[PDB]
């Protein structure tokens, strides 16, 4: 990094990340950093054999980019190469081939340099240019006559009888094959009887190619532009042998016609144009140029059913047990749970392409977690610097004063926060909990609940579906018999807030989130969390516990609700996901009044409870 | 011996992230908060000068001076700022008993909004001065501000501090110019050095090259023998040209004696500025020459269609708004003097225009109603061509209107999706073109590259899960339930895929897509579906992309990693990543304005001609110098100008689209207002290129705009009221197809007849080593470790096959009578790169 | 010099590429000593041992042939812990760092705490149950017949009743599922009003079916009420199934903040259990949870390097308490003998052998 | 690059419409209030001056 | 709801998004500003009096 003149941070870098990873097999990450480093965790058991070899890996590399940096005689770059191909390559019978082609290049161009004697020192960079001009400059030719037909290019001086002589790429501007002189070459300036040129030599192989076919000649040339069908032009060498040709001969009963309409009728009979995609049916059809590849023949018979509908009617059984964790995982995303759970789809990449640069910032899920722990640390009331020293040894952070500003930023923000959190915070203890709806059994864990009720934080935005989560803990919370009230801040100074419910009353409501699971695991339910939530907000009244049927309050929701629908140009909404796109391409009303429908029946008690 | 590069945005942000990491990391807090202020990163800074990082350097107005740095600009604004405070700290008593003597309004400046103005300042005022944010009362307490407020015949307030406050808000305080100008030299100087140090060339390079050589000393020495190499240089497109171009034809031509320069351009068509085209460098060259030639016949177009544009471009003195492009009317040829257009038995117009109805329309409404219209204008057209009651007629001769004559230009890829949707209502194929466009783009590639990770991972469930499920595919959910369910179709389809994979491994990439699409009937139920024979030629095209690039790439891994980056960002500029065209058929062809130059068109439509766009950032040309003048401060001065040629392009523009038509021009004219303040007030439309045509530059409302409409209209320009035409599809009968057979192989070619050698008959483990070294001592394979050897024994000695040709090319020179040399030997070790 | 060494002795298969860059990584600047003893310890959590005492660093007539290598580059030492005392790497726990010298051993920091929290849990974190003794003497009076002379399964159920956690030890074929079947039974009777949850693991499905079967085949022997029958567990498995270990990652479902829902457990063939899987199933436990361990003392298993039974039943040769001697009469009306000695309560009072086969 | 369209039904469309001119009316009454209200405010000023 | 579907470019969406936000803005400001001037009158009216 000091060499690359760029200030050195100490971190995102490979020997960083070897310690870090081998402190994580030696250290668990929970005791904090050792000299600046935190321990990562994944690292460990016998799997972590493979972090050792990985460092060997660069253990060489590191070697070698220091000894290669020197510049030394000629004479010294002998024994580097054949020792610089031992080491990185295991070397297998097909392999050996190259790796010796490589070393006798090597060790041809420093005998040319010995040669002359040149005792100055040489960098490596001159012999890498040169080893990789060598390898283009150098061509395989072992099987020109093995048997097979040969497909290679144009060769001077080389002329040999076939009976049938193919010739492609013969477009303008590709062949002849142009070299221009170095401009200071006395002999290209003066012309004299014997001297050779790359134009002529091609122009001739051009007359060695037409009379060496002994029985057919091929020509072919690329006529027209595959993409904006714009025309092309061939070689002047074709052009001038399709003119001789049309002039030469003339088509039987074209005797009454002139030169001109004979020989433009000629050459009309032998260029033939080809379709451009292989599916056309025109191929498929008796004559010159009938294809023998019936791979595309189904495809021109047009013969072939629409795709149908990705989404379709699934039987399900819900099981005696169901866990309290798969419920609000479904009631999370209803129409994602729908391809996540019952079709264990999941459209993500197996690998996913690291970043290219240290971060500069923090956004998504890194944000949001560093915001999480930092939240959950000032509630308790412990010390912001030792997390704040951790992340800087975990190497989120950004270098320098940046992330320190970004950590003031977030200190306030969340201080303010949990001002309102530690007020209404009392000790607790989580209770194991075992409930019977409707014949399913649940069974889950509620931490940290209070006699109070129900307190939960977390720094996000307000939404309606952490009021969902909220609501099926509460209602947990009510059927399992407890007095107690919910309560849950967020961001920007967010509450929801529910009063305590009867056993009775609680089994009802979560007997409805029961079947709607149920019925979601069969087919994709269409709720929407933000955007009937927002129809609901806006239609529903809190005074009068009604629904308001005003025109201008329905005119409203419907606006408020595409708003949250399609959202802004900042914020994507809630309608650009992957999950949604897959379900339809474009909004019906139909749909719409589905979804108003479905989310209205699912989301109203939400709305009804709040306080 | 050079190389060529063909994309450099990887390493404008390397050098970017570079600049930033040089500049910013030392930076304190006091300034790194300021920083982070104006940019939160340094992609968001390159976001700014990405434009002007590509092409020639931009002149910028104001520059800062170069001894200057941050810290001192800082502590300069901070100055100002305690100056400023300190004054108010003293004044903070004498402006309450000022203001009541004062005589202004108290109407305007309520006591109790001056009190709590008064308390804001002050707070701001004791408040340490770590940012350059300053409160809002500061800007009602300005000396101008009061001047406005104050009555007139009174006393004004007047006072020391508030002509400070004046002098300090008439300008903004901010870093932003400074760091822009050093990361543009940085980034510049890093780009070229790096690309020197690796010794690669790209296209701009060699027009910086070339114009760096001919300025410089040994510039003189080039020119002449450039001059020698062609005595005459004629350029075509000239109307499109850089200043580094004209900047060299000129340095080579410009008063040399035997040679011609003959520059052959149009004014009117220039409309590749966002290439980096400057119309100003075709004003500079105007001046400079005294020889102007242009050419008045018309060979494309019917009379009436040249008649009715030079009709329409002659209202105003200044047309194209601008002095140095005149506009000369143009005659018709004679042999197109018996072209018409005839339509149900009665000829139509030349040039017509469709009005909506209302006061004040929409952009979207007015949009979503051209296109409606437009196709059922189209529909129309087609169902008379088919019944034969219009027709284009040439003389005598008459021929009816197909669906190849109709062509419909729109100025982006949006709208050209809205043209589509409406014409596929009507069930009425259409092929869109365009010239800016990228492959990785669609979905297809996404859906490839999904498919592509699972074949490479077929045993892992999840990678092949999720790609069975994607579209490409074709698989409902029901055939996933049941693929879950059932292990043993689970293992076939895996077995399946890594069939897949061996074929990858073996032939190739295309090979195995081929055998995909083979097995599962991809194509077929692709072009059975609705719209899929544009996927399928995508896919298509990204399976030939991905062969010439797997073609060189070191490992099958390799290939994926490169189309995950492809599809990450796209480029449009590169030609082969452009999407060919959908179809060879006849069909209803939509053409961009900048592909639709240079060509013809027997019908054309402009549904959205009349909508426009006004630009924000501040970059314009100097009147009198003809230079590109970049404004940081970005004044509204600038920003004028740079309105002023955003109309004259869009002037150009609209010639452009409207000297495409031969036959019929049709255009679609509406009251646009962007937002409506008032009724009463103005629409618009003057600020778009064919309402300032019509309006000559005058705004009006939609009385007078349609008052215009009824001025201008003449036989030539007819104009009709624009109404959503019925919603009936247009009937095409069916057509009957022939049977389809394949041709079949009878003999089947036979691979007996083959040169081979006993390595290649005997060892098959070898594969193409035989190939690479005709001489290889193939004998010895598979070599062992040879890590030490204890005492240098013969058997210690490396094994494998280099040291075994090695060995041979020891006995195949050494000379067996003469005894063994010490020194041959030790050469021989050294030059084979062995220990000594 | 050490680390050409160190490659060199890699070269040869003695030691793994892991070790030696670990040693390099952590040790590098620190005394070549520490370096090879960082490289030892950690060949020795390769090949499974829990600890790398002092005395296999100083020299041996059977030693690593590195360390007499190395013998030239570390000289000699008069205190191996003071060196490593001075070394950044090694402390004695009260700052986190890679190695822990504890007493006259080396650990690493993961080794240590599986190690501490074994220890913590087998001293204090067990809490004895008191439960009335009459229903209890009648419950075992219906299991046991026989009540002339002292039963050694009476005493082991007494003591798994009594106590939370505690291991029953005997060897093949003495009858240690009859007595689990005999436990449980006694177990359900105990509470039939309250909700019972029994769970049964062992560490190979193969045991598991066994334990299952033989559960199944001792509990039909006794006569139970249905809504005895209705406690009786249905099913056994895997260790790693209940903990629910992830394939690809070694984060598991059942971790310290999501406790198992079981009330009591079973761990058949406690001899597998080695410290690693010992420390894990502790966390996931709850305060209310009562677990049994079964397995023998003299199986290789318990002996083997990394597990825990074979030291936890080494105490068991001393015997019980004064008091729980006088207890477990009370309890099984027999004469318990009393053990010589006071070394550890808490421990030896979770422990019962099965001397009859 | 299917985000390109946007699909709203008919009677949604007209409704957001319909909700700007209530916006528009809403600010030009506010404009007005305003406009009432410092006009008054001025003249109880000048009473007590 | 009718079935008639209207199709609104991209771009074209984003400044009615823009424009209703802008006027939600102009409102709340309105909204403020009018209770400051119903607050000023009562408060003089109180001193008045």
């Amino acid at each position: 990094v000091r060499e690359l003149e760029l200030p050195a941070t100490g971190q995102h870098t490979w020997r960083f990340g070897l310690t870090r990873m081998l402190l994580g097999y030696a250290m668990e990450s929970a005791q904090g950093e050792w000299q600046s480093v935190l321990p990562y965790d994944e690292s460990s058991g016998l799997i972590a054999e493979l972090v050792g070899h990985l460092a060997s890996l660069l253990m060489q590399l590191n070697i070698w980019r220091r000894g290669l940096a020197q510049e030394r005689p000629l004479e010294e770059w002998l024994p580097v190469c054949r020792d610089m191909l031992n080491a990185f390559f295991l070397p297998d019978a097909e392999t050996e081939a190259a790796m010796t082609l490589i070393e006798q290049q090597w060790q041809a161009i420093i005998a040319e340099g010995l040669g002359a004697q040149y005792g100055d020192a040489v960098p490596l960079s001159l012999l890498r240019d040169e080893l990789a001009q060598r390898l283009d400059q150098e061509r395989i030719s072992q099987r020109f006559l093995a048997g097979p037909v040969n497909i290679c290019t144009l060769m001077p001086m080389r002329s040999i009888p076939f009976k049938v002589v193919c010739l492609l790429g013969m477009n303008d501007g590709v062949y002849p094959r142009q070299l221009a002189p170095l401009g200071f070459d006395l002999m290209s300036q003066k012309p004299k009887r014997g001297d050779r040129s790359r134009r002529d030599d091609d122009r001739y192989l051009f007359l060695e190619a037409l009379i060496s076919a002994q029985q057919k000649l091929y020509i072919s040339y690329i006529g027209r532009s595959i993409q904006d069908n714009s025309e092309r032009f061939p070689s002047v060498l074709v052009q001038e042998l399709i003119d001789y040709i049309g002039q030469s001969h003339y088509l039987p009963g074209d005797e009454a016609l002139n030169c001109d309409e004979s020989e433009a009728r000629v050459k009309a009979h032998l260029t033939c144009l080809h379709t451009r995609m292989p599916f056309d049916p025109q191929n498929y059809q008796p004559g010159e140029r009938q294809s023998y590849a019936r791979e595309w023949l189904p495809a021109a018979s047009q013969a072939g059913k629409a795709h149908s509908e990705f989404v379709q009617p699934l039987p399900f059984t819900l099981p005696e047990t169901v866990p309290l964790e798969t419920l609000q995982r479904f009631w999370a995303h209803p129409v994602r749970a729908f391809f996540q759970m019952r079709l264990q789809v999941n459209f993500r990449t197996e690998d996913s392409e690291i970043p290219d640069t240290e971060p500069f910032i923090l956004e998504g899920l890194s944000r949001y977690q560093i915001n999480q722990q930092l939240l959950n640390a000032l509630v308790e009331q412990d010390d912001a610097e030792r997390l704040f020293r951790r992340f800087r040894a975990a190497g989120d952070l950004p270098y320098g004063a940046f992330g320190e500003i970004f950590w003031e930023t977030q200190c306030q923000e969340m201080q303010q926060l949990a001002d309102r959190v530690i007020a209404c915070r009392q000790p607790g203890q989580s209770m194991e909990i075992d409930l019977a709806c409707n014949g399913v059994q649940i069974t889950g864990w509620l931490p940290q609940v209070q006699p109070d009720g129900l307190l939960r934080w977390r720094p996000s935005l307000l939404s309606v579906a952490q009021g969902m989560q909220l609501w099926l803990e509460h209602l947990v919370y009510c059927a399992s018999g407890g007095n107690g009230e919910s309560r849950l801040f967020l961001r920007k100074d967010g509450e929801w807030r529910f009063p305590p419910l009867a056993a009775e009353q609680a089994l009802h409501y979560l007997s409805q989130l029961i079947e709607g699971y149920r019925e979601g695991m069969s087919a994709p339910l269409l709720v929407l969390p933000e955007s009937g939530g927002a129809w609901l907000k806006t239609c529903y009244d809190a005074q009068n516990d009604a629904m308001l049927d005003d025109d201008s309050t329905l005119q409203k929701a419907r606006t408020k609700f595409l708003q949250a629908y399609e959202g802004n140009m900042m914020v994507r909404g809630e309608g650009d996901d992957i999950w949604y796109q897959r379900l339809w391409r474009q909004l019906t009303p139909e749909t719409m009044e589905a979804i108003v429908e479905q989310s209205q029946r699912f989301l109203l008690p939400l709305f009804r409870f709040n306080q | 011996e050079q190389q060529l590069i063909e994309d450099e945005s990887l390493l404008r942000y390397q050098a970017c992230a570079d600049f930033w990491r040089r500049h910013c990391y030392p930076l304190p807090r006091e300034i790194a908060q300021v920083v982070f202020e104006t940019w939160k990163g340094p992609q968001a800074l390159l976001r700014d000068i990405n434009r002007y990082l590509q092409g020639e350097a931009p002149v910028i107005k104001a520059p800062p001076p170069d001894d200057e740095t941050l810290a001192s600009r800082h502590a300069q604004i901070v100055a100002r700022i305690d100056t400023v405070k300190q004054q108010w700290r003293d004044a903070v008593g004498e402006l309450d008993a000022l203001i009541e003597s004062s005589g202004i309004d108290r109407r305007k400046f309520n006591r109790s909004n001056q009190a709590k103005w008064i308390d804001k300042i002050s707070a701001w005022a004791e408040e340490e001065t770590n940012s350059y944010q300053l409160p809002e009362s500061l800007e009602k307490f300005s000396q101008r501000f009061l001047e406005d407020r104050t009555k007139a015949g009174g006393e004004t307030p007047r006072h020391p501090l508030f002509e400070a406050i004046d002098q300090l808000l008439a300008e903004p305080l901010s870093i932003r110019d400074l760091v822009i100008t050093r990361a543009l030299a940085e980034i510049r100087e890093t780009v070229a050095r790096e690309k020197r140090r690796r010794g690669e060339l790209g296209f701009d390079d060699m027009l910086s090259r070339l114009d760096s050589a001919l300025r410089s000393e040994s510039g003189e020495v080039l020119a002449a023998a450039i001059r020698t190499r062609f005595p005459v240089a004629m350029i075509d497109e000239f109307q499109d040209t850089d200043p580094q171009q004209y900047r060299i034809f000129r340095r080579i031509w410009h008063h040399q004696p035997e040679t011609a320069l003959l520059l052959i351009g149009d004014p009117k068509q220039a409309i590749y500025a966002f290439r980096g085209a400057d119309i100003f460098t075709y004003m500079k060259a105007r001046s400079e020459v005294h020889a102007h030639y242009t050419l008045d016949t018309n060979w494309r177009s019917a009379p009436g269609m040249v008649n009715s544009v030079n009709k329409l471009f002659s209202q105003t003195d200044d047309a194209f708004m601008f002095r140095e492009i005149p506009f000369i009317p143009v005659k018709s040829a004679g042999k197109n003097q018996a072209l018409r257009f005839v339509f149900k038995g009665e000829t139509q117009p030349a040039m017509k225009m469709w009005l909506m109805e209302g006061e004040s329309c929409g952009v979207g409404d007015y949009q979503s109603t051209m296109a409606q219209v437009c196709a059922a204008q189209i529909r129309d057209w087609l169902q008379a061509g088919q019944r034969g009651e219009a027709l284009l007629m040439n003389g005598d001769d008459a021929r009816p209107v197909r669906a190849s004559d109709i062509s419909v230009l729109v100025r982006s890829r949006q709208e050209a999706a809205q043209v589509r949707d409406a014409l596929t209502l009507l069930e009425i194929p259409s092929v869109y073109l365009s010239n800016r466009d990228s492959v990785f783009e669609t979905l297809e590639a996404q859906e490839m590259l999904w498919l592509l990770q699972a074949v490479m991972t077929p045993e892992r469930e999840n990678t092949l899960r999720s790609a069975l499920a994607t579209s490409m595919m074709g698989l409902n959910a029901l055939d996933i339930e049941t693929l879950n369910n059932d292990e043993h179709a689970w293992d076939v389809v895996v077995e399946e895929f890594d069939g897949y994979r061996q074929i990858w491994r073996k032939r190739g990439v295309m090979p195995m897509l081929r055998a995909l699409m083979s097995a599962r009937n991809i194509a077929e139920n692709l072009l059975a579906t609705a719209g899929g024979e544009r996927r399928l030629t995508d896919i298509l095209h990204i399976s030939e992309l991905l062969q010439e690039a797997g073609t060189q790439l070191e490992s099958e891994h390799a290939l994926v990693r490169w189309l995950s980056q492809h599809i990450l960002e796209p480029d449009s500029n590169a030609s082969s990543q452009q999407m060919r065209l959908e179809s060879d058929k006849h069909l209803v062809q939509i053409v961009t304005i900048h592909k639709s130059k240079g060509l013809e068109y027997p019908l054309v439509w402009l549904p959205f001609i009349t909508n426009f766009r006004v630009q924000e950032q501040a970059f314009y040309h100097d009147r009198h110098s003809f230079e590109a003048v970049l404004d940081l401060n970005a004044a509204p001065e600038s920003v004028d100008l740079a309105e002023a040629e955003r109309l004259a392009e869009d002037l150009r523009l609209l010639y452009v689209a409207l000297t495409r038509s031969v036959w019929h021009c049709s255009l679609g004219v509406a009251p646009l207002v962007r937002r409506r303040g008032d009724k009463k007030g103005d629409t618009d439309v003057h600020q778009s290129a064919l309402g300032r045509l019509l309006q000559k530059g005058e705004p009006q409302d939609a009385a007078g705009l349609r008052t215009c409409i009824e001025a201008l209209c003449d036989d030539d320009i007819a104009w009709q009221t624009a109404q959503t035409g019925d919603n009936q599809p247009w009937q095409v009968n069916d057509v009957s197809t022939a049977e389809l057979n394949a041709k079949t192989l009878q003999r089947l070619p036979g691979d007996n007849w083959r040169v081979t050698s006993y390595s290649g008959l005997q060892q098959r483990g070898h594969g193409i080593a035989q190939d690479l070294m005709p001489r290889l001592d193939v004998d010895a394979a598979g070599v062992a470790s040879v890590v030490e050897e204890p005492t240098l024994t013969p058997h210690q000695f490396p094994r494998g096959a280099s040291p075994g040709t090695f060995l041979h090319s020891l006995f195949e020179d050494l000379d067996f009578t003469q005894p063994v040399d010490p020194n041959w030997v030790r050469e021989k070790l050294e030059l084979g790169g062995f220990e000594s | 010099k050490l680390q050409k060494q160190l490659l060199e002795a890699v070269e040869h298969k003695q030691l793994r590429p892991l070790d030696v860059q670990f040693a390099l990584t952590v040790a590098g600047d620190e005394h070549p000593a520490v370096t090879l003893a960082a490289a030892l310890l950690s060949h020795d959590a390769g090949e499974g041992h829990v600890c790398l005492p002092l005395s296999r660093l100083e020299n041996n007539e059977a030693s690593h042939p590195l360390l007499a290598t190395c013998v030239s580059e570390i000289g000699e030492l008069q205190n191996w812990e003071e060196c490593l005392l001075a070394s950044q790497a090694v402390s004695r726990g009260d700052e986190p760092t890679p190695m822990i010298l504890c007493g006259d051993r080396l650990y690493l920091n993961r080794m240590w705490c599986n190690e501490r929290t074994v220890a913590r849990f087998f001293n204090e974190v067990n809490h004895a149950i008191e439960v009335d003794e009459a229903l209890l003497a009648q419950t075992l009076d219906k299991l046991f017949p026989v009540s002339d002379e002292i039963n050694w399964q009476k005493v082991a159920a007494a003591v798994a009743l009594t106590r939370r956690i505690s291991v029953i030890s005997g060897g093949p074929g003495t009858g240690k599922t009859t007595t689990v079947a005999k436990l449980l039974a006694a177990l359900i009777q105990m509470a039939d009003g309250e909700r019972c949850r029994i769970r049964l693991a062992a560490p190979t499905g193969k045991a598991a079916a066994r334990l299952t079967e033989s559960l199944g085949k001792a509990l039909r022997q006794l006569p139970l009420t249905d809504e005895q029958k209705k406690r009786i567990p249905e099913d056994a498995s895997t260790l790693h199934r209940l903990l629910g270990a992830q394939p690809g990652s070694q984060r598991l479902r059942h971790h310290a903040g999501n406790p198992l829902h079981l009330d009591v457990l079973v761990v058949d063939e406690a001899s597998m259990i080695d410290l690693p899987m010992m420390s894990r199933l502790i966390d996931a436990l709850p305060d209310h949870a009562r677990v049994i361990f079964l397995g023998d003392r003299d199986q290789l298993a318990s002996v083997e390097a990394g597990a825990v039974l074979g030291d936890i039943c080494a105490y068991a040769n001393a015997g019980f308490t004064a008091e729980r001697a006088r207890q477990l009469s009370r309890l099984t009306g027999t004469h318990v003998p009393a053990g010589t000695g006071t070394e550890a309560a808490s421990l030896r009072d979770s422990l019962c052998l099965l001397q009859k086969s | 690059m299917s985000r390109d369209l946007v699909t709203i039904p008919r009677d949604v469309w007209n409704d957001i419409q319909g909700y700007i001119d209530s916006l528009e009316r809403e600010n030009d009454s506010l404009k007005n209030q305003l406009m009432e209200a410092d006009e008054y405010v001025a003249e109880l000023e000048e009473k007590l001056n």
